[PDB]
């Protein structure tokens, strides 16, 4: 909200992480908004919160994803302020998305129904903020795959 | 044939364990040698306020027993 | 010949009459005679093989001394006692060294304080299997000796606290004390040459704590120290966090054996690393 | 070559054999410096105390 | 040969040039090391000497003087 | 023990105690007391971490002593308030060194001096990054060491005065310092291995001023020293030369990127190897 | 700061307060002038003059020395020696054999084997005459080895060997050396080192003829059989089995190849090249 510090930590569940949604105290804020969490001077990325039982108010759970994607520390200070969308211009028409396999031990040459899988990411994360260079996990089925943005079309 | 590669693959690990071992011998040196070199400092630090003060006070003593 | 039985003989006869004189004395010759006399005594205890008689004597002269408005002598009676006393029973040895850490104290010297807090803390951890008293020890050591900016004495007394520390799982000052000992030491000509080793310790501190935290700190400490990307250390801590990463138990053993083989890994890095190994 | 390795290797083991004596000499030098540093102390406290009483008394 | 046998002598004639050196420093080191423990050795001797005298002189000269 | 406070409040009570003792002395028997307990204090003082404290008491102290016919006590005050004012003011400390390295020069001794002077300029050198009066101060400790038949202190302090002065694009005063610690090293049977590595950096500042004169001065170390042939250092130097001879920029990047290949070099190699690398490229 | 002016004119006041004060002429005097003349010494030496600074320390040990006062005459006499070491030579080797005249009259040979060390250094690093430096050296050897100070006692005998060697005093070089290399194959901290010592003797030897070459390395093994086992021994046997011949072909090509791997000092070269234009004819 005003900035104020707190501290990153693990993800309590494996389910609310592969949710992609930065897991905060119920007692702090409330599932939907949107923080710009402020690294260094020059370091904010968007993130949203999303409402979990346990963990200690006052600090942040992220997933392997996220802090590899903002290279967070167990136990470092963090800066978190809300984030304000602009419906008239960030609202998301269209997005580019590179995908990659996430482990070498699942490679196949099976085909792979990509219209299939557009809509269950629909389904998936639908009114959720995504930014430019987010680094993600993917589920299909029964496959685990990287994804990375590249591109966003309005 | 054989003998002589296992011959040069048996004479150059040897070579490098002993150098290994050299290197370990030679920085424990530098460190004690440190070490060593500020005791030393300190060694003549003191030894000079010793002689300083001698010659004070055998000055001082001879001067006051001659006045009396 | 060094048969006990005379000198066992004259030096309780010693003790006796030293005793008898200092009891008639209900001006002040008596006490220093009786002081001497006690010394010769615990002297000649110290060559019959008897060091707790030895002792005993050693702090009764001292506690005469002491009576006297002369101090230092008492100190250096207190310090020859725990010495004699190393051998039979520590805690006298304790209570009278730390008598006379005291009174040095006070006088105003620190260096002979720091030295007589690293015997404690030696007697601790020989003798009483404690740790803790013992970390404090070498610390008030550090701080004494580096407030007379001795720096290789306060960094190896900072080794020692950090090394015990890591034994009990309290990372962040392992880490924090070898971290700062690497910086101190990457500016000098001599020991440049060990900056990598410090390091690569508070390094495997980190692989406790997290896994990222370990590839950040590595990154960090490469940025830092540019050579740091050439030694042996750095290589095994890739390959370890390569295996790690994708639950590879098979490549870890693999490389562990193989650093091994060219060094053998002492009890502290091997214990580390099975733990390391135990976490996944 | 083989004759080559064989010269190192003597080599490499003289050195080795040197730098261990110069360490065990080197242990006793420490040790005697740590004896000199201990006794000068008690060399100056008496002096310094021998001082202030005969300067006192005059 | 070509690479092989130019590196082969190459490096063989530096590390062995490179070795008498470093046993030519060890020499040296050995030698004027031992010049220092005599040089400490005989520092020993009169430090003790000195404590002796300085610590029956001051106690000698305090008692005289109070008697008196 | 070791509260803080409690060491804190006794510390201060005694120097109230002595201050309110000295004042009613001065409506030298009580003297002596006097710095006796300012001493005490500041001890008190150094034990309790208030180091201004501490370093205010020696200062108090030494001025006591120097109102007395005493010299001696009144610079130990004076080195003890400057230790314990360095952490936190230099400026009293260098203060402190000043005066006592003037009493020292006062009485004779030098060798002291020379090691506060060397104090002095280290605290100049890592605090108040001032290049001219660490050199200075350099200066007068290797005069001072040479004066009294110490080499070796001369030798370190003349390598160090040369390496800072071409830091500050002074070339000729570190060349002659170099070549006369060159020729030091060169008639003795110890350093002589090392006795090249000094002649290299010679060749380098000669370079900076011009290639012919870098060419000159390396046949003239060649001549005087034949073993400074073999060694590497004179093969790079004269591949440079002539790749700086034929213009060809890449071969000398190419040379000097292989020589960093083999070995790492210091910030002063790689800043003198780039001024170089730049004073070449605007021939081509 | 103050420039050698100032300073010049303080010791100038100085000397001319002294002077004075010794004409009218007791003990109290006596002990101002010889402060003062020390102050301006003092000065002096800080104004960077290296003779009036000499002059008045010379003053002042002579004040002491008719005094009853000794050893202050030879601390003031050995400063005023190191004050002209850049002066006048021969005035502080004057001053260093007064100081070691009164030094070993109490028994303190240390000091006097020092002087003689330094007076040595003196007459060998600018005058040309080593036989004086090599008589201060033996001197210095003898005064250390009095104490039991054998590895003391060495370094001086092997500088006099090496000089003596260069005034083709042959067979006391090759009696040094051999007591030297004896000495310290004992050693097992010198035993490395020592195959040198010996390898120069026979060096010495062959300067006079190979057969005595021949019988010495012969000796040499069999007394010490790793000196068999060295390079210098195998270029001993290979110049030996050589020059029987007159072939000056192979010792030049064996002087290369040895030289090639580590190179030779002065002394070296010099005696090879004697060796070879004396015994190859």
């Amino acid at each position: 909200m005003a900035g104020r510090s707190m501290q990153a930590a693990r993800c309590p569940t494996d389910e609310l992480s592969l949710s992609n949604c930065a897991v905060v105290s119920e007692k702090d804020y409330q599932s939907g908004q949107h923080v710009i969490v402020r690294t260094s001077p020059n370091h904010k990325y968007i993130f949203t919160l999303r409402t979990h039982p346990s963990v200690v108010p006052g600090s942040v759970a992220f997933s392997l994803p996220q802090r590899k994607w903002a290279g967070l520390s167990i136990g470092q200070e963090i800066e978190v302020a809300l984030y304000s969308f602009d419906k008239a211009k960030q609202c998301i028409g269209t997005m580019t998305i590179e995908i990659d396999f996430l482990q070498k031990k699942n490679i196949d040459s099976n085909p792979y129904d990509t219209d299939k899988m557009a809509a269950e990411f629909i389904q998936q994360f639908n009114n959720q903020a995504f930014s430019v260079g987010q680094q993600l996990v993917f589920s299909f089925n029964d496959k685990l795959f990287g994804l990375l943005v590249k591109d966003i079309e309005a | 044939a054989l003998s002589e590669i296992e011959t040069r693959h048996s004479e150059i690990i040897k070579l490098e364990n002993s150098i290994r071992e050299l290197h370990d011998m030679f920085m424990d040196m530098a460190m004690l040698v440190e070490s060593q070199g500020e005791m030393i400092d300190r060694i003549e630090y003191n030894v000079e306020h010793a002689v300083d003060y001698v010659e004070r006070a055998v000055s001082d003593t001879k001067k006051a027993v001659k006045y009396q | 010949g060094m048969d006990t039985s005379g000198k066992q003989a004259e030096a309780m006869a010693l003790l006796a009459e030293a005793e008898r004189k200092v009891k008639n004395s209900q001006g002040s010759s008596k006490i220093e005679e009786a002081c001497e006399i006690y010394a010769r005594a615990a002297n000649m205890f110290k060559m019959a093989k008897n060091w707790s008689a030895a002792g005993n004597a050693f702090c009764q002269a001292a506690q005469l001394h002491l009576q006297l408005q002369s101090k230092h002598d008492a100190a250096t009676c207190f310090v020859d006692a725990g010495n004699a006393f190393k051998k039979a029973d520590p805690q006298e040895a304790i209570n009278c060294l730390m008598r006379a850490i005291e009174i040095y104290t006070d006088m105003g010297r620190f260096t002979i304080a720091a030295k007589h807090h690293i015997s404690i803390a030696e007697i601790y951890e020989t003798e009483l299997v404690d740790v803790e008293k013992a970390i404090a020890h070498y610390e008030q050591s550090a701080d004494y000796y580096k407030g007379e900016e001795s720096n290789s004495s306060a960094n190896k007394c900072l080794l020692k606290v950090a090394g015990y520390a890591a034994q009990l799982e309290q990372y962040q000052k392992a880490i924090d004390i070898y971290e700062q000992v690497g910086t101190s030491a990457m500016d000098s000509p001599l020991l440049k040459y060990s900056a990598k080793d410090y390091f690569f310790k508070a390094a495997l501190c980190h692989f406790c704590i997290d896994m990222l935290n370990a590839k950040l700190a590595v990154q960090k400490y490469e940025e830092l120290f540019p050579a740091f990307s050439d030694s042996r250390e750095c290589k095994l801590m890739k390959k370890l966090l390569e295996a790690h990463e994708e639950q590879n138990v098979d490549s870890y053993t693999e490389s562990v054996k193989e650093y091994d083989s060219i060094s053998r890994l002492d009890q502290w890095l091997t214990t580390m690393l099975l733990r390391i190994k135990k976490t996944i | 070559s083989l004759e080559s390795t064989r010269r190192m290797l003597q080599l490499v083991e003289e050195s080795k054999d040197a730098g261990i004596r110069t360490l065990v000499m080197l242990d006793e030098q420490g040790e005697q410096l740590e004896r000199i540093e201990e006794g000068m102390d008690q060399i100056n406290k008496d002096m310094k105390e021998a001082e202030k009483n005969l300067t006192d008394l005059g």
